[PDB]
C-alpha cells in the first residue's frame, strides 16, 4: 500500500474482499444462529435480555431474541430479517429459520474455503429448495371431507404442538382448547385485532379465561359513578363517539350579548344542550353507555340518576370489539339512536379481577370477537404467555386456511434430508456434493431437539435415518421416552406451510449471503 | 468504630471563618462554571471575572453579544467591527476562550463562536458558523442572517452639543 | 466475580474449544498460501525498518508476535519439526489446525474428546504403519538421481526454484563432501559443517561450491601475502600478544637494574613462542584470540598469513578437514614449550579472495578429510538470506534421503492414499473412533487441496481424480502402481510423480504425522481456561 | 542547510489548505490511476456471475446489489477524476437505463490505455484525436452490427424472451420468472398508442413468501387501512376528493358568532344535517367508494358508514393522481357530488393482509389499464430491492426497445467484432494516430476479459477463441457462460442480446469522459472545510 496524494474513497472507508470475507460472514451467521440455539423444542429454555434502559425481557420466541439482539453484521442481519420474515408470514418457526441458514452454510463452508464458485452452490441450493418444497407439498397429510370434529380436532394438535415449547406447556391442552375456540368465532378475515388480550397482574396460569364478548380495564370514572348500578341482565348498549360534557360548543366559537336576559338564556341554552343530548340518550331505550370521548361528571351523574352505566375514555379497538361482538354501531350524532344502531348482550357486569375492575359483556350469541384475560405472576411472565398465545393463534389461522400436516419433531426434516440425499445419488457428481451438504444440513432440527432434551443425538439420528430408509415417513424425535417414535401418530402435527416458509426463507438467505464477495462500510456520518 | 451520631457541635461555629472563606471561592468558581456551562453541551452537543460581571451588569433591554476566538477568525473580526460602526447603540465585544478556560472539544471543533445575551440569557448561541454562513462572506450577509431571526435591533452633529437645574427664566 | 472468587477470566465449555480452534486456524491461515511450488514467499517488516522475504515456515512463525498459547504450541511445533527434520514446516501446522478443527468439529456433536484422541492414535499409527509398508521407494535401485530429485523438491517454492538443475546439483556434491563414517560403519552426513557465505553482487548463476572451507575472515596485515601455494595450516586457540602476568602474581620492584629485563621479557616470551612456531615451516597461522603489532610484524618477516579472530567452530572444522590439530596452549608432557610439525595441517592453496568489495579466505583441497563450502549470490541482502534458509533446507533434505534411504512419492500422493486407507480401515475399529479415524482421514486431505487452490486451479475435482485414482489402485491388486499418482499443478492434472520426479524423505511424513497428532492431542485435553490478571 | 522553502510565486500565494498539480505525471497520471482503481472496485459485479456487494452508507443503510450505477452511488468518492466517471455512468442510467458498468469498464480501459500511450511517447492531443476517431467509426460501424429487430411488442412471450437477458445479468439464477412478470406487468400498460410511461409501473414489496409467490395485478395497491367499517366492494364507484372529508371552511378566520340561545343550540344541528345533506348527496350518485386526500371527520365517517360507502385515505398526492389514472376519475377540489364523466369505475376494491401488512387493493379484471402493480415478495428487505432494481432495468429496456427496436448480440460479441473492425480500420490510417485506434479497439476487451474473469474461466483463452471465430466470419458468437472449461457460442440462437440504442450511448458516454479526463492538465482543489451535503 502507497499514500495516494488523492484517495479514492473517503478517509476511513473499510474494505473486505475474497474467500475470507465470506468465511467470516458464515462465521458471524453461526454466531448469530447460537444465540437462539437452545431455546428450540419442548425441552427448549428461555433467553433474558436487558435493554439500556434496564427493562428485561424473558422470552422464547427466537424472532423477539433476535429483535432484541444489536446486531450490527451486515451478514448477520439478514437471519435476523429472515427470522421477521418468517414470524409475519407464518408466526411460528422462526428458530428453525435461523438454524437452517446457519447449517447450509456452516456444510458449505468447507467448499468456500476450497475455492469453489459461489454460483455453483447457490444453484445447488435452488434446486435442493425446489425438490423439498414439492416433495414437502406432495406428501402433506390431509383429509377431503372437512368434518367438524376432525378440523377441531386437527386444529387443537396444531395448537398444542405450537405451545409445547413454552412455558405454558403444561396448561397446553387448555391454552390450545381456548385459541380454537377463539379463532372460530372471527368470521372471514380472522383479523388479530378482533381477538383481544388483557394482561392482569395475579392468579394462576388455569385462571386466565376466554370471554365470550368483550372485556375491557375501567377507565377513569367521575364523581357519582359509583351509584350506578353494576349488573344488567339484558342491557341495551349505545355505543357512542361523543363527548358528553359542558364546554365551548366550538373552539372558534364566541357570543356575544349586551343583556343580562341573554346571559341567562345562553347559559340555560348550554345547560338544555346538554341535557338534550342526555335525554336522546336515554330515551333511545339503552342502559349502558360507552364513548370514546370523555364523558363529564354532569353526564355520570345523569346515568347515575337514571340507573344507567357510563363509561367515558373507552380505547378505538375496545369499541371496535364491543360492536362486532354486541352488533350495534358507534354514532357520533345522537340524534337518530334507533333500535337498530344498539348494541345487545345478554349480560354486562362489573368485577373485580385481581386487584382491577373489568367490565364483561358476556352472553353474546352472534359475536364475531373474544377476549383473552391473562393472569400470571410478573409481567414478562405475561407478555411471554401473551407471545405464546399468539404463535398458537397465527399457527390455528393457517391451518384453517390451509389444513395440511406434516409430522413434526424433525420427522419431515429427516424425510427430506433422505429424499434430497437419494436424488443427489443420481446426478453427475459437483452438484452431488452440495445436495448431500444440503441434505445434511436438514439433519440440525432433530439434532438440536436431542441438544436440548439432554439425548445423545447421534444414536437417536442413526437409529432415525435407518428408520426413514427402511420405511415410514413419520418417526421422529420422541422426547419423553429418550427415543424415536412415529410422530403423526403421536399427534405432533404441524402445518406444512411452516416448513415450506422456513426452507425457503433459509435457502434464500443462505443464497444471499454467499453471492456476496465483498463489502464496504463507509465512515459514520 | 462507633459514635455514629457525632453532633459536631461547636466546631463549625468555631471555624466558621475558614469554612466562609472556601463556600466563598466555591460560588464565585460557581458563577463562572454556570456561565460557562450554558454553551458547553447546551449546545455544543447539537480575565473571567472581567466576563461575569460585565454579563451580570448593563440594562437587560440592550442585545449585548460577545465572540470566543483563538489566535477565517480576521474576517469575521472585520465584520464585526463594521457592524459595531452601523450599530452604535450595541457594545459588541470579543473574548478568548483560554481566558474562559472551556473545554478541549470547544476550543478544537468550535473556534467561531456567536454568542449573543439579552438580560442574562442566551437568546442565541450559533457555534461553529463556518457551514452556514462561510468563510469569506462580508458584513452585510452577516447583518442579514442575524437580521432575519429577529435578534439585532431595526443625522450626524458637527462634533458635540452635550454638556444647577436654572435653564433660563427672564420673569421680573 | 462470583463464588469463585479468583482474580482472572475464565472460559468453559464450548467457548475455550472455539477459541483454541480459531487460533490453530489463524496460525494456519497465515502460512497457508506459503505451501507448494505455486506458493508466494512473504515479506515481514519488523518495526524498525528491518525486512525479511522468506518462505520457510519455521521463519514466519518464530518471527510473528504470538499471544494465544495454542498458536504458540504450533508455533514451537513448527520449530520442532524444522529442528528434527529440517523440511515440512508449513504441512506440520497445516495438518495439526485442521486435525485440530474436525476434532472440535467432532466434538461438537457430543463426542467424547477421549474417543476422539484414542481415534487420533490409531489413525497415526496406521497411517505411519501404511507409510512404511507400501508408500516407500528403497533409494538402492536409483542412485544419484533420487538424490537429485529430492534436492529439487525440497527446492521448488523457494527463490532457486527455477535454478534447481543447478542448485541440487551444488548440494548433492556438497552433502557428498563432508560425508565420513564412525564407529559401527554407519556413514552419517554432518550437515552444518557447510560453511554458507552469503554476498550480494553477481547473479545466482555464479553462486560458487567451495573445494574446501572459505572463512568470513582476512589477513590480519597488509604486508604478509596474500597467497601461499603449499599450505602449512597451524590452528592455535590462544592469543598471540604480549605476554601479561596472572592476577596473583605482582612484580615489586627494589633494584631498578631489573625493570628492563622484565619489560623485555614481558615481550621476548611471545617473541619465543611464535618463533617456536614458525620454526617448522608453518606458512598459515590461524588463531581465535587477538594478534597484536609486534606478532603481525613478525609472521609478515617470515612471509605467512596470519588470521586473527577466527571463529571456534570454523577453527575446529578448518582442524578435522585439513588433519591440524587445535593448540590450546604450547606446552607438552615434558613441562616444556614445543611445536611439533605432526600438528601442522596441510591444504594445497590458501588465497585471499575478493568477493564484491569485500574480501574472504579460500583454503582449497584440504587434504587427509574433504569439505565443501557454498558462497551464495544474489541481487541484495534479502535474496541471500532466502538462498541460505533455502539451501538449508535442501541440505536437510538431502541428508534425510542419503540416511535413510527411503523415499515417498509428493505432490499429496501420500496423503490421498492415507485418506483413502484410512477411511475405508475405520469402519472395523470400534464406534466412535470410526468417526475420529474418519475426521483424520478427511483432515489429511488438507496439503493436496491447499497445493491446488495455491495453483488458482480447481481444488475439488482435482482431489476427486486423485481419491478416484488411489481408490481403484487400492481396490484392484493389478493396479497396484498408481500409488504413485500425485498433483501436477503446473498443469493441473494428475500425474506419476515417482516417475516424474518428486520425492520426500520418508521421516518427513512420518515426523509431520507424529508431530501433528500430538499437538491435537494436546490442544484436545483443554475445556477450561483461567487467565489470571497481571500482578502490575 | 536542513529545510527546502516554497518556491516564490504561486507556490507561496497559495492557500494553507488548498493543493495544486500540475503537469503529466503530478495530474494526468493521477487521475488515470483514481479511474483505474474505481474500474476495479466496480469491475467484479459485471455480468450474469457478477457478485452482489453490501455497502454500507454514512447513514448505516445496508444495499447488497450489483448494480453498478447503486454502488457508485451508495459510494463516497473523493477523487475529481472518479467523480466524472461517476457522473458519466449516472448519465447513462438517467438516459438508458442499462449499461452503466459497461460505461466504467471501458472507462477506466480507455484510460489506462491513454496512460500506456503517453508513456511510450504519444500526448494528449494525438491519444484525444485517435480515441475520437475511433468512436466516429464505432458509432458508424454499430448498426451493420444489428443482428434482429423486436418487430412485436404486444406480445407476452417475446417480450419475456427479449427481457430475460436484460434481467440476466442481476437474479442470475431466477430471470425467466421475472422476465414473464416484467413482461406481462409492461404488455398491460402500452396502449395501441407508441408512447410509454415507465412511472406506470408500480412495485409494492410485501415481505414474508420469497420472491417466488411474487405476481402482477392490474391495478394499485395500498399499505394501509379503510376509514370506515366496509372493507370489499364489488362493483366499486370510486369518486376522488382532494379536498378533505370535511365540511369546508373559510380561508382568513372562521368565528362563530352568536348573538341569541337559538343561534347557540341550533348550530350544531344544522351542521351535522349539512354534513348529512352533502354526503347522502354524494352517495345518490351511486358512488359507493370515496377516496380523500385529506383527514376525514368524525361526523362524515360516521354518514359514510351509515350510507355504508368505503372510506380510503390517501396521504401523497402522487398517489392520488396514480389512483385518478388507474380507476379513471377526476381528483374534485370540493366536497360537491361527482358527475359521471368524472366518476371513476373499478372491476373490485377490497380490504385484504399478505402476510402481516393490511392493503387495499383497486383490481381490474380486465387486461388493460394505465397503471400495472407488481407485488414483490421476500424472505428480506435487501432481497425485495435487489428485485425492484432488476425490475427497474426490465422495464427501462421495455422502454428502450419502444424507442428503437434494434438489438445486437451479447456476450462480448459486439465488443469483440467492434475491436476487430476498428483494429483492421486502424492498420490502413498513418500517421501517430494509428496507435491511439488500436488502444481504443483494444480497449473493447475489457468486456469479454470481465465476464471470463467472473465466469471463472481463463480470459486469454476466450479472447483467442472470440477472434478466430470472428476471423472464421461468425460475428453473433460470444463466451458461453454454462461451461467449466473457456468455450464460445452463437449468442444469435441462444437469445442473449443486449439493446443497439443502450450501447451506443454507452460507448458514446465513456468515450466523452475518457477525452474529458485526458483534457485536464492542471488541478487547483480548494481546502475541503465542509460541507455535508
Ligand atoms: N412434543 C414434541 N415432540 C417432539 N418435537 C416437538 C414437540 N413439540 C414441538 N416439537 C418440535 O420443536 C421444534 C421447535 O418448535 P417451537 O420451539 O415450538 O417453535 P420454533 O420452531 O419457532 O422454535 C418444531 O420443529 C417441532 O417439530
Ligand atoms: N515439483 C512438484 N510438483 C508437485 N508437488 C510438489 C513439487 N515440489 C513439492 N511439491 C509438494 O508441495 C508440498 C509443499 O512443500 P513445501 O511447502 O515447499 O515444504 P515446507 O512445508 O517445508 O515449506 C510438499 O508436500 C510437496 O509434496
Ligand atoms: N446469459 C449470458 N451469457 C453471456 N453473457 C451475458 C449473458 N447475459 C448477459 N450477458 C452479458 O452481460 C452484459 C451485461 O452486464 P451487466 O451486469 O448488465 O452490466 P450493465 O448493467 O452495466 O449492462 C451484457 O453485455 C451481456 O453481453
Ligand atoms: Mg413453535
Ligand atoms: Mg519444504
Ligand atoms: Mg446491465
Amino acid at each position: 500500500m502507497m499514500p495516494t496524494p488523492v484517495i479514492l474513497l473517503k478517509e476511513g472507508t473499510d474494505s473486505s474482499q475474497g474467500i475470507p470475507q465470506l468465511v467470516s460472514n458464515i462465521s458471524a451467521c453461526q454466531v448469530i444462529a447460537e444465540a437462539v440455539r437452545t431455546t428450540l423444542g419442548p425441552r427448549g429454555m428461555d433467553k433474558l435480555i436487558v435493554d439500556g434502559r434496564g427493562k428485561a425481557t424473558i422470552s422464547n420466541d427466537g424472532a423477539t431474541i433476535l429483535k432484541l439482539l444489536d446486531v450490527v453484521h451486515p451478514a448477520a442481519k439478514t437471519l435476523v430479517d429472515i427470522a421477521k420474515s418468517q414470524d409475519a408470514e407464518v408466526g411460528d418457526g422462526t428458530t428453525s429459520v435461523t438454524l437452517l441458514a446457519a447449517e447450509f452454510l456452516k456444510q458449505v463452508k468447507p467448499y468456500v474455503e476450497e475455492g469453489l464458485h459461489p454460483q455453483i452452490i447457490i444453484r445447488a441450493f435452488r434446486t435442493a429448495t425446489q425438490l423439498a418444497v414439492n416433495k414437502i407439498k406432495e406428501i402433506a397429510v390431509t383429509v377431503k371431507k372437512a368434518d367438524k370434529v376432525e378440523q377441531r380436532k386437527l386444529l387443537e394438535k396444531c395448537a398444542m404442538t405450537a405451545l409445547s415449547s413454552k412455558l405454558i406447556s403444561q396448561q397446553k391442552a387448555f391454552f390450545a382448547k381456548m385459541v380454537v375456540d377463539a379463532v372460530m368465532m372471527l368470521d372471514d378475515l380472522l383479523q388479530l385485532k378482533m381477538i383481544g388480550i388483557k394482561k392482569v397482574q395475579g392468579g394462576a396460569l388455569e385462571d386466565s379465561q376466554l370471554v365470550a364478548g368483550v372485556a375491557f380495564k375501567k377507565t377513569f370514572s367521575y364523581a357519582g359513578f359509583e351509584m350506578q348500578p353494576k349488573k344488567y341482565h339484558n342491557p341495551k348498549i349505545a355505543l357512542l363517539n361523543v363527548e358528553l360534557e359542558l364546554k365551548a360548543e366550538k373552539d372558534n366559537a364566541e357570543i356575544r350579548v349586551h343583556t343580562v336576559e341573554d346571559y341567562q338564556a345562553i347559559v340555560d341554552a348550554e345547560w338544555n344542550i346538554l341535557y338534550d343530548k342526555l335525554e336522546k340518550i336515554h330515551h333511545s331505550g339503552a342502559k349502558v353507555v360507552l364513548s370514546k370521548l370523555p364523558i363529564g361528571d354532569v353526564a355520570t351523574q345523569y346515568f347515575a340518576d337514571r340507573d344507567m352505566f357510563c363509561a367515558g375514555r373507552v380505547p378505538e379497538e375496545d369499541l371496535k370489539r364491543t360492536m362486532m361482538a354486541c352488533g350495534g354501531s358507534i354514532q357520533t350524532s345522537v340524534n337518530a339512536l334507533s333500535a337498530d344502531v344498539l348494541g345487545r348482550c345478554q349480560v354486562f357486569e362489573e368485577t373485580q379481577i385481581g386487584g382491577e375492575r373489568y367490565n364483561f359483556f358476556t352472553g353474546c350469541p352472534k359475536a364475531k370477537t373474544c377476549t383473552f384475560i391473562l393472569r400470571g405472576g410478573a409481567e414478562q411472565f405475561m407478555e411471554e404467555t401473551e407471545r405464546s398465545l399468539h404463535d398458537a393463534i397465527m399457527i390455528v389461522r393457517r391451518a384453517i386456511k390451509n389444513d395440511s400436516v406434516v409430522a413434526g419433531g424433525g420427522a419431515i426434516e429427516m424425510e427430506l434430508s433422505k429424499y434430497l440425499r437419494d436424488y443427489s445419488r443420481t446426478i453427475p457428481g459437483k452438484q452431488q456434493l452440495l445436495i448431500g451438504a444440503y441434505a445434511k444440513a436438514l439433519e440440525i432440527i432433530p439434532r438440536q431437539l436431542c441438544d436440548n432434551a439432554g439425548f445423545d443425538a447421534t444414536n437417536i439420528l442413526n437409529k432415525l435415518r435407518a428408520r426413514h430408509a427402511q420405511g415410514g415417513t413419520w418417526y421422529g424425535v420422541d422426547i419423553n421416552n429418550e427415543d424415536i417414535a412415529d410422530n403423526f401418530e403421536a399427534f405432533v402435527w404441524e402445518p406444512a406451510m411452516v416448513r415450506i416458509n422456513a426452507l425457503t426463507a433459509a435457502s434464500e438467505a443462505a443464497c444471499l449471503i454467499v453471492s456476496v464477495d465483498e463489502t464496504i462500510k463507509n465512515p459514520r456520518s | 468504630l462507633a459514635g455514629e451520631g457525632i453532633s459536631v457541635n461547636t466546631g463549625p461555629k468555631g471555624v466558621i471563618n475558614d469554612w466562609r472563606r472556601f463556600k466563598q471561592l466555591e460560588t464565585e468558581q460557581r458563577e463562572e462554571q454556570c456561565r460557562e456551562m450554558e454553551r458547553l453541551i447546551k449546545k455544543l452537543s447539537m480575565s473571567g471575572e472581567g466576563f461575569l460581571d460585565m454579563i451580570d451588569k448593563e440594562q437587560k433591554s440592550i442585545v449585548i453579544m460577545v465572540h470566543i476566538y483563538e489566535d477565517g477568525t480576521e474576517a469575521m473580526n472585520g465584520c464585526m467591527i463594521c457592524l459595531a460602526a452601523e450599530y452604535p447603540a450595541v457594545k459588541f465585544c470579543k473574548v478568548k476562550s483560554s481566558v474562559i478556560g472551556a473545554s478541549s472539544q470547544f476550543t478544537r471543533n468550535a473556534l467561531p463562536a456567536l454568542l449573543i445575551y439579552k438580560g442574562g440569557e442566551l437568546i442565541g448561541n450559533f457555534v461553529r458558523v463556518t457551514d452556514q454562513l462561510g468563510d469569506d462572506f462580508f458584513a452585510v450577509d452577516l447583518e442579514a442572517f442575524l437580521q432575519e431571526f429577529g435578534l439585532l435591533p431595526e443625522v450626524l452633529t458637527s462634533v458635540r452639543n452635550s454638556a444647577s437645574e436654572d435653564s433660563d427664566l427672564e420673569i421680573d | 466475580e462470583g463464588p469463585l472468587s479468583v482474580f482472572g477470566d475464565r472460559s468453559t465449555g464450548e467457548t475455550i474449544r472455539s477459541q483454541n480452534v480459531m487460533a490453530a486456524a489463524s496460525i494456519a491461515n497465515i502460512v497457508k498460501s506459503s505451501l507448494g511450488p505455486v506458493g508466494l514467499d512473504k515479506m515481514l517488516v519488523d518495526d524498525i525498518g528491518d525486512v525479511t522475504i522468506t518462505n520457510d515456515g519455521a521463519t514466519i512463525l518464530k518471527l510473528l508476535e504470538v499471544e494465544h498459547p495454542a498458536a504458540k504450541v504450533l508455533c514451537e511445533l513448527a520449530d520442532l519439526q524444522d529442528k528434527e527434520v529440517g523440511d515440512g514446516t508449513t504441512s506440520v501446522v497445516i495438518i495439526a489446525a485442521e486435525l485440530l478443527k474436525n476434532a472440535d468439529e467432532l466434538v461438537k456433536q457430543k463426542i467424547h474428546p477421549t474417543s476422539v484422541i484414542s481415534g487420533y492414535r490409531l489413525a497415526c499409527k496406521e497411517a505411519v504403519r501404511y507409510i512404511n509398508e507400501n508408500l516407500i521407494v528403497n533409494t538402492d535401485e536409483l542412485g544419484r538421481d533420487c538424490l537429485i530429485n529430492a534436492a529439487k523438491t525440497s527446492m521448488s517454492s523457494k527463490i532457486i526454484g527455477i535454478n534447481g538443475d543447478f542448485f541440487a546439483n551444488m548440494v548433492v556434491d556438497a552433502v557428498l563432501a563432508i560425508k565420513y563414517t564412525d564407529i559401527r560403519g554407519q556413514p552419517r552426513y554432518p550437515v552444518n559443517s557447510v560453511n554458507i557465505l552469503k554476498a550480494h553482487g553477481r547473479s545466482q548463476m555464479e553462486s560458487m561450491l567451495i573445494s574446501g572451507y572459505a572463512l568470513n575472515c582476512v589477513v590480519g596485515s597488509q604486508g604478509m601475502p596474500k597467497r601461499i601455494v603449499n599450505a602449512k595450516i597451524a590452528c592455535l586457540d590462544f592469543s598471540l600478544q604480549k605476554t601479561k602476568m596472572k592476577l596473583g602474581v605482582q612484580v615489586v620492584i627494589t633494584d631498578p637494574e631489573k625493570l628492563d629485563q622484565i619489560r623485555q621479557r614481558e615481550s621476548d616470551i611471545t617473541k619465543e613462542r611464535i618463533q617456536k612456531i614458525l620454526a617448522t615451516g608453518a606458512n598459515v597461522i590461524l588463531t581465535t584470540g587477538g594478534i597484536d603489532d609486534m606478532c603481525l610484524k613478525y609472521f609478515v618477516e617470515a612471509g605467512a598469513m596470519a588470521v586473527r579472530r577466527v571463529l571456534k567452530r570454523d577453527l575446529k572444522r578448518i582442524a578435522k578437514a585439513s588433519g591440524a590439530t587445535i593448540l590450546s596452549t604450547l606446552a607438552n608432557l615434558e613441562g616444556e614449550e614445543t611445536f611439533e610439525a605432526a600438528m601442522l595441517g596441510q591444504a594445497e592453496e590458501v588465497v585471499q579472495e575478493r568477493i564484491c568489495d569485500d574480501e574472504l579466505i579460500l583454503i582449497k583441497n584440504t587434504k587427509a578429510r574433504t569439505s565443501a563450502s557454498i558462497i551464495l549470490r544474489g541481487a541484495n541482502d534479502f535474496m541471500c538470506d532466502e538462498m541460505e534458509r533455502s539451501l538449508h533446507d535442501a541440505l536437510c533434505v538431502v541428508k534425510r534421503v542419503l540416511e535413510s534411504k527411503s523415499v515417498v512419492p509428493g505432490g499429496g500422493a501420500v496423503e490421498a492414499a492415507l485418506s483413502i486407507y484410512l477411511e475405508n480401515y475405520a469402519t472395523s475399529m470400534g464406534s466412535r473412533e470410526q468417526l475420529a479415524i474418519a475426521e483424520f482421514a478427511r483432515s489429511l486431505l488438507v496439503i493436496p487441496n491447499t497445493l491446488a487452490v495455491n495453483a488458482a486451479q480447481d481444488s475439488t475435482d482435482l482431489v476427486a481424480k486423485l481419491r478416484a485414482f488411489h481408490n481403484e489402485a487400492q481396490v484392484n491388486p493389478e493396479r497396484k502402481n498408481l500409488k504413485w499418482i500425485g498433483l501436477d499443478l503446473s498443469n493441473g492434472k494428475p500425474r506419476d510423480n515417482k516417475q516424474a520426479g518428486v520425492f520426500e524423505p520418508t521421516i518427513v511424513k512420518v515426523k509431520s504425522l507424529k508431530f501433528a497428532t500430538e499437538a491435537a492431542i494436546t490442544i484436545l485435553r483443554i475445556d477450561d481456561l483461567i487467565k489470571l490478571h497481571p500482578e502490575s | 542547510a536542513l529545510h527546502v522553502p516554497k518556491a516564490p510565486g504561486f507556490a507561496q500565494m497559495l492557500k494553507e489548505g488548498a493543493k495544486h498539480f500540475s503537469g503529466l505525471e503530478e495530474a494526468v497520471y493521477r487521475n488515470i490511476q483514481a479511474c483505474k482503481e474505481l474500474a476495479q472496485t466496480t469491475r467484479t459485479a459485471y455480468g450474469p456471475n457478477g457478485m452482489n456487494k453490501m455497502v454500507i452508507n454514512h447513514l448505516e443503510k445496508l444495499f447488497v446489489t450489483n448494480d453498478a450505477a447503486t454502488i457508485l452511488r451508495e459510494l463516497e468518492v473523493q477523487h475529481p477524476a472518479a467523480k466524472m466517471i461517476v457522473m458519466a455512468s449516472h448519465m447513462q442510467e438517467q438516459e438508458v437505463g442499462d449499461g452503466t458498468n459497461f460505461v466504467l469498464v471501458f472507462a477506466g480501459a480507455l484510460l489506462e490505455l491513454a496512460e500506456e500511450l503517453l508513456r511510450i511517447g504519444l500526448s494528449v492531443s494525438e491519444v484525444i484525436e485517435g480515441y475520437e476517431i475511433a468512436c466516429r467509426k464505432a458509432h458508424e460501424i454499430l448498426p451493420n452490427l444489428v443482428c434482429c429487430s423486436a418487430k412485436n411488442l404486444r406480445d407476452i412471450d417475446e417480450v419475456s424472451s427479449l427481457l430475460r437477458t436484460s434481467i440476466m445479468s442481476k437474479q442470475y439464477g431466477n430471470e425467466v420468472f421475472l422476465a414473464k412478470l416484467i413482461a406481462q406487468a409492461c404488455v398491460s400498460i402500452f396502449p395501441d398508442s407508441g408512447h410509454f410511461n415507465v412511472d406506470n409501473i408500480r412495485v409494492c414489496k410485501i415481505l414474508g413468501s420469497g420472491i417466488s409467490s411474487s405476481s402482477v395485478l392490474h391495478g394499485m395497491v395500498f399499505k394501509k387501512e379503510t376509514e370506515g367499517d366496509v372493507t370489499s366492494v364489488k362493483d366499486a364507484k370510486i369518486a376522488v376528493y382532494s379536498c378533505p372529508f370535511d365540511g369546508m371552511i373559510t380561508e382568513t378566520k372562521g368565528t362563530v358568532l352568536i348573538k341569541t340561545a337559538e343561534e347557540l343550540m341550533n348550530f350544531s344541528k344544522g351542521e351535522e344535517n349539512l354534513m348529512d345533506a352533502q354526503v347522502k348527496a354524494i352517495a345518490d350518485t351511486g358512488a359507493n367508494v370515496v377516496v380523500t386526500g385529506g383527514k376525514v371527520a368524525d361526523m362524515a365517517l360516521h354518514y359514510a358508514n351509515k350510507y355504508n360507502i368505503m372510506l380510503v385515505r390517501l396521504n401523497s398526492k402522487w398517489d392520488l393522481r396514480r389512483l385518478c389514472k388507474t380507476v379513471g376519475a377526476t381528483a374534485l377540489p370540493r366536497l360537491t357530488p361527482p358527475v359521471l364523466e368524472e366518476m371513476g369505475h373499478c372491476d373490485s376494491v377490497y380490504l385484504s393482509e399478505v402476510g402481516d401488512t393490511q392493503v387495499v387493493v383497486f383490481k381490474h379484471e380486465k387486461e388493460d389499464g394505465a397503471i400495472s402493480t407488481i407485488v414483490l415478495r421476500g424472505s428480506t428487505d435487501n432481497l425485495m430491492d435487489d428485485i425492484e432494481r432488476a425490475v427497474d432495468d426490465g422495464v427501462n429496456t421495455f422502454k428502450v426497445l419502444t424507442r428503437d427496436k434494434r438489438l445486437v448480440p451479447g456476450g462480448g460479441a459486439t465488443e469483440i467484432e467492434l475491436a476487430k473492425q476498428i483494429t483492421s480500420y486502424g492498420e490502413t490510417c498513418p500517421g501517430l494516430e494509428q496507435y491511439a485506434i488500436k488502444k481504443f479497439a483494444e480497449a473493447f476487451e475489457a468486456i469479454p476479459r470481465a465476464l471470463a474473469e467472473n465466469s471463472g474461466v481463463k480470459a486469454n483463452e476466450v479472447i483467442s477463441k472470440l477472434y478466430a471465430v470472428h476471423q472464421e466470419g461468425n460475428k453473433n458468437v460470444g463466451l458461453d457462460i454454462e461451461a467449466e472449461v473457456p468455450a464460445v457460442k452463437d449468442m444469435l440462437e441462444a437469445g442473449i442480446l443486449d439493446t443497439y440504442l443502450g450501447k451506443y450511448w454507452a460507448i458514446k458516454l465513456a468515450t466523452n469522459a475518457a477525452v474529458t479526463v485526458l483534457r485536464v492538465d492542471q488541478i487547483i482543489m480548494a481546502k475541503p472545510a465542509g460541507g455535508p451535503k
